[PDB]
């Protein structure tokens, strides 16, 4: 999971592209060879019967996503990338948000709307498979906590300290921590008041 | 008689062509046919029952019976254009066909100007 500080801070829209298409693909792959469906149909290609697209949703404008305005962007390798907004009146249940890779059966005769008719369900991933060793081990006690760790009206990290003292009395296996330590937010911190350097 | 795979390998032999090609192509070929023309078709068969909708039928045994005779007149064709009407159902998704209208000319000629007007007989359901 990376080590270094970076490789970079500049992107090339034509590679964010390829990602975003791998993104469904590889799920919609895999979702594929789970519920088994045949082949997906173009998102922009009309027919009567029942079809089993494949995209991610989006919504049409700048605002808050919704029932009326959804719409599901397919993937290059079939649909080159076309946008179909989508018709759930026809659906029962459904959980969306922009971005969701998502397979949908629907009827699209004109090529111009999809009534979905069913919205597969997500497929998560195996989980861990414990070796004999793991097994083994004895039980541990990891805390757990995230920042900020100041009020917002002081630089005191009290509740910093108080958090120490209390990972030393129960003298846990593992302590992560979140941050923020230096919260950007931090009212001092961003009208640049400190006398301090951040570092 | 089953179809070899694609890439079969063997003791004598490095790689075999010809595999998955289509009777269409290897016909084609064959007898040299460059698309549309005049073909004679020798020692005809007669079909114990017909197989198609054209007003007449045969057979030939073997390819090799299929041959082109190029000097002989292009007979014109057989057209029909067609319009037609639909609507979408107010229950559910269906576009229903609520008519259709063909335009005819039982005789177009290929190799010469189109024909004015471009149909005789038509209809409309």
């Amino acid at each position: 999971a990376l080590t270094g500080s970076y490789k970079s801070m500049f992107q090339k829209l034509p590679d964010i592209r390829e990602v975003l298409t791998c993104k469904i693909e590889e799920l919609g792959s895999e979702l594929k060879e789970h519920y088994k469906i045949e082949a997906f149909t173009p998102l922009l290609a009309p027919a009567q019967e029942p079809v089993t697209l494949l995209g991610q949703i989006g919504c049409d404008s700048n605002g808050k996503l919704n029932n009326k305005s959804v719409i599901l962007e397919g993937d290059r390798e079939h649909s080159s990338g076309a946008q179909i907004p989508v018709d759930l009146s026809e659906l029962k249940e459904y959980s969306l948000f922009p971005g969701q890779v998502v397979i949908m059966e629907g009827i699209n005769t004109t090529g111009r709307k999809l009534v979905a008719t069913k919205l597969y369900e997500g497929v998560p991933l195996p989980f861990y498979q414990p070796t004999e060793e793991d097994a083994d081990f004895e039980q541990s006690m990891v805390l757990v906590a995230c920042g900020p760790y100041t009020t917002s009206d002081s630089i005191t990290y009290d509740p910093l300290l108080d958090l120490i003292a209390v990972i030393n009395h129960d003298r846990p296996d593992v302590c992560i921590l979140f941050g923020p330590f230096l919260d950007a937010k931090h009212e001092q911190v961003e009208n640049c008041l400190l006398t301090s350097p951040f570092e | 008689m089953p179809q070899l795979p694609q890439d079969l390998k063997g003791e004598t032999f490095s790689h075999v062509f010809g595999t998955n090609t289509s009777s269409l192509e290897l016909f084609l070929m064959n007898r040299k046919i460059k698309g549309p023309c005049w073909l004679e078709v020798k020692s005809p068969q007669l079909l114990n029952q017909p197989v198609s909708w054209c007003k007449a039928e045969a057979m030939a045994l073997k390819p090799d019976l299929v041959n082109v005779i190029k000097d002989v007149s292009p007979p014109p064709l057989v057209v029909m254009a067609f319009s037609m009407k639909t609507m979408q159902n107010a229950k559910n998704h269906q576009n229903e066909i609520i008519a259709m209208a063909a335009l005819v000319h039982h005789s177009f000629a290929l190799d010469k100007a189109a024909p004015k007007p471009p149909f005789q007989s038509h209809f409309c359901v």
